């Protein structure tokens, strides 16, 4: 398909086509994968709080490996 | 020893079981400490496991992997 549009300025229908990818490029994630997850950081904070708990099962060097993963997604929020 | 062994005849086993067992149960309770606290206690349970660490690498074996 094809999609016709129009403005006043060129920024009026730049930031058009714009939006338009960016809808387009989050509605084919969630083609991909049918699903949806939290904002502002959270899917950083549920992986590292669980992330610290089966580092805890784990043995040898990834113990300290996988917290240190954990560790590290803290810095988004 | 034999004095804290009377006074008390309750023990712990040594050789940094009790600093790993002690770092356990830091590590849970630390979750249950919504204030900033919870990165000092979490920094508590690593502080402990320094004892036991320092035995396996003062032996000649890898501290970590031991730990």
């Amino acid at each position: 398909v094809t999609i016709v549009v129009r403005g006043s300025n060129k920024l009026v229908i730049e930031e058009a086509e714009r939006s338009i990818h960016d809808a387009l490029c989050v509605i084919r994630c969630l083609v991909k994968k049918r699903a949806l997850i939290a904002g502002g950081g959270a899917p950083e904070i549920e992986l590292a709080l669980r992330l610290t708990e089966y580092s805890r099962t784990l043995s040898g060097m990834e113990s300290y490996c996988v917290r240190a993963f954990a560790d590290a997604m803290e810095v988004i929020p | 020893v034999i004095r804290n062994l009377i006074r008390d005849n309750r023990v712990v086993y040594g050789g940094g079981a009790a600093e790993i067992s002690c770092a356990l149960a830091v590590s849970q309770e630390a979750d249950k400490c919504p204030t900033l606290e919870q990165y000092a206690m979490r920094a508590f349970a690593d502080a402990l496991e320094v004892i036991p660490m320092a035995l396996s690498e003062n032996s000649g074996m890898n501290p970590i992997q031991t730990m």
